[PDB]
């Protein structure tokens, strides 16, 4: 299932509705040398860096 | 209680973006001790207390 | 949390592994090698006496 920043929920059976949503994540290091600082900001928001570069 | 004199504040982890990872420190000359507001006008954070 | 690290395989010599995940106190790993073996495979093709 794709899981957003928004929220999913669960009813697998009887069992209680679950409720899940991501982090932010993303890999690289956020303060370091230029080149990860691309890859974290693109990660996280995929859409709208390509833009930026 | 007017409490400020001058203020500083030091960050020491932001380990951040599930409930709260920001761990700041407070230091600053002050008067008797006693209860006082605190908040942030900017909206780019929060104040859990 | 998973992290790599590599030791020369000598035996009696310790190994320092420090971990830095932030957000907790850093700490450090003693690594030990004692009496490292190698078992070979054998096929028996004859024997004599």
């Amino acid at each position: 299932i794709p899981v957003t920043e928004d929220g999913i929920e669960y009813r697998w059976g009887n069992n209680p509705p679950v409720r899940l949503w991501a982090q932010l994540t993303t890999e690289g290091k956020p303060h370091g040398w230029p080149h990860e600082i691309i890859l974290y900001y693109y990660g996280l928001y995929p859409a709208a860096t390509i833009v930026a570069v | 209680a007017p409490a400020v004199t001058n203020l500083e504040c030091q960050v020491a982890v932001c380990t951040h973006s599930s409930d709260f990872g920001g761990i700041a420190t407070l230091t600053f000359k002050t008067d008797k001790p006693g209860k006082c507001a605190v908040h942030s006008h900017s909206n780019v954070a929060t104040i859990q207390e | 949390y998973e992290h790599t690290a590599t030791i020369p395989n000598v035996v009696g010599f310790p190994y320092k592994a420090h971990i830095e995940r932030n957000g907790f106190s850093p700490m450090t790993l003693q690594l030990e090698v004692l009496g490292t073996s190698l078992e070979p495979t054998l096929n028996l093709e004859y024997i004599t006496c």
